[PDB]
């Protein structure tokens, strides 16, 4: 979130408040404690773009995918989840984009929905079962992916 | 009666106005429409005194089991430059996906336009509902002569009637411009 | 020809009642404007003795 | 007399205009429907 | 103010009613003549 507001305030400064930004993006309330973080970025210069190039393809996507899925044998849960989408997204007229342009806006669209979802379900992780605080000793076991 | 309210959220915004139409069996026997749930409907309109084509749209239709009774649809109406034309055919094309069946059902706007005349943040939840009441208004098809019903659902609206732009002279006779 | 004599005969009957039903709905949608404008006078009359007080 | 005479003038004259605008809409509702059965 | 406010009220409201009664007579003069050439 902080790397996005570092790019908003570089072009238009009035939309980002330093009293609002460096107050809830520098404290991490976890395990009854807080932790300070040393941040002035360059590592997250692609997730700020992959999540934003995905950010506009979802509202066009979840109406093009729902106009095709309507029939006598719709799965009954999407009768409920049809209403959660806002009213302005329900008025996207897809006449302004052609059909061989819409395919280019799906194979791009789905490929970010996977490759952003996969890099947090990547599991070089290890389950600690014993620990002591004043010795910094710990034992665990490893389970990949 | 669910297919009216489904089409207002998926065919509804892609049009200008919808023509909610329920077809009785007397219309179905004349055009020979075998009511199976496999049927895919497709709609497009044929303009007049202009380059005539509109895009094709898929409209959902369901049988209404019983106060009329029959097939329920919704026809698209297109307003180029802010008004309707009176002599402007809306074509309904009926086809099955697998078998050999193609039927063309044709409607005229003056039989439809006249028939319409009388802290965490909140996310909204707007499902499809048949809660809106219907007002059943009669009509006749010009081409076949079989009656069909038109719904009028409740919602610069009551002040104005529905805009029409009648053709101008010189004009061929409307028995020859309809066909 | 005898089918064109029946197309021109019937569609001058189906379209004729459509134009007459349009003509009623032009008139009744403007009579609504008159009764919205007559009653707009009478509503201003109900405080015209109040507009003479300012 | 500004309250009394304007009450009897600017209501009774207004109601006689309003009840005759409804005579035009009630005339076409009778006569155009008479064209439909008698002549069509 | 009885002369001033009744002048602007009971003339400007009256003229907007009168100019729309002429809209009904100008509508049938156009549309009934349209029935004559297009459909007869």
């Amino acid at each position: 979130v902080y790397h996005i507001y570092s790019k908003i305030s570089a072009g238009a400064p009035g939309d980002v408040n330093m009293a609002e930004l460096d107050l809830y993006t520098t404290n991490v309330s976890f395990m009854g404690r807080t932790y300070r973080l040393d941040v002035d970025l360059r590592v997250l210069d692609d997730l700020s773009m992959y999540l934003c190039i995905l950010s506009a393809l979802v509202p066009r996507g979840c109406l093009r995918l729902l106009t095709a899925l309507v029939r006598h044998d719709r799965h009954p849960l999407t009768e409920v989840f049809e209403g959660v989408v806002p009213d302005e997204v329900t008025r996207i007229d897809l006449d302004q984009l052609s059909v061989p342009d819409d395919i280019t806006r799906m194979r791009v669209m789905f490929s970010y929905l996977q490759s952003l979802s996969s890099i947090f379900n990547l599991g070089p992780r290890l389950h600690v079962y014993a620990y002591s605080a004043e010795t910094l000793a710990a034992s665990c076991w490893y389970s990949p992916r | 009666m669910d297919a009216h309210a489904i089409n207002e959220r998926y065919v509804g915004p892609r049009c200008h106005r919808l023509a909610h139409v329920v077809l009785p069996r007397t219309f179905l026997l004349h055009h020979a429409i075998p009511l199976e749930p496999e049927i895919i409907f497709s709609t497009y309109t044929r303009f007049s005194r202009s380059p005539g084509s509109s895009r094709r749209l898929v409209v959902c239709g369901k049988r209404v089991l019983p106060s009329p009774s029959g097939l329920a649809l919704s026809l698209p109406l297109f307003s180029h430059d802010g008004n309707f034309h009176p002599f402007d055919i809306s074509v309904l094309r009926i086809s099955c996906p697998g078998s050999n069946l193609s039927l063309t059902v044709r409607f005229l706007y003056l039989s439809l336009v006249v028939a319409m005349g009388a802290p965490p943040v909140r996310l909204s939840f707007n499902p499809v509902n048949a809660d809106v009441p219907a007002t059943w208004r009669d009509a006749t098809n010009v081409y076949s002569g079989a009656p069909y019903y038109v719904c009028v659902y409740e919602r610069e609206d009551d002040w104005l009637p529905i805009p029409l732009s009648f053709p101008e002279e010189p004009v061929p006779p409307p028995p020859s411009l309809v066909f | 020809s005898q089918l064109v004599r029946n197309r021109e005969r019937k569609t001058k009957a189906h379209l004729l009642s459509l134009e007459l039903d349009r003509l009623v709905q032009v008139h009744d949608s403007r009579v609504r404007v008159i009764n919205a404008d007559i009653d707009a006078v009478k509503q201003m009359i109900g405080n015209m003795t109040w507009s003479d007080n300012i | 007399t500004d309250i009394d005479t304007a009450k009897i003038t600017l209501i009774s004259f207004i109601r006689r205009i309003k009840q005759k605008v409804a005579a035009l809409s009630a005339s076409l509702a009778e006569t155009v429907d008479r064209i439909k059965k008698w002549y069509l």
